[PDB]
């Protein structure tokens, strides 16, 4: 019935350039905070 | 208490879920070896710690 959609979705790191390096070297910081209480949540959730 | 808390890095109270492999290996060394008669206190210490390594070998090797 007439749906056309098109989407485009573009590489991530062309976000960063838009800011400085303190906000980025802020946000690295709680990415890898993420990525450790990430990690240990899933595998315990999985096998429980 | 003789027997502390185990996760314990830099006198910060953590969890074991919240240590790194790296972290309790020296956390383990802390307690069962001992510096002044440079030697494992008891050998099945030495074996805890042994197994511990092979199983963090076991865990991050890709290939035999």
């Amino acid at each position: 019935g007439q749906k056309g959609g098109q989407a485009i979705v573009v590489h991530p790191d062309y976000l960063y350039g838009a800011i400085t390096e303190d906000r980025y070297n802020e946000y690295v910081a709680k990415v890898s905070a993420r990525e450790k209480s990430a990690y240990k949540f899933f595998h315990n959730g999985m096998i429980y | 208490f003789q027997k502390p808390w185990f996760a314990t890095v830099n006198g910060q109270a953590r969890d074991l879920a919240t240590m790194t492999y790296e972290e309790v290996a020296k956390r383990l060394v802390e307690l069962m070896f001992i510096r002044s008669t440079n030697s494992w206190f008891d050998v099945t210490w030495r074996t805890f710690t042994g197994d511990f390594l092979r199983r963090v070998e076991e865990r991050f090797t890709k290939s035999k």
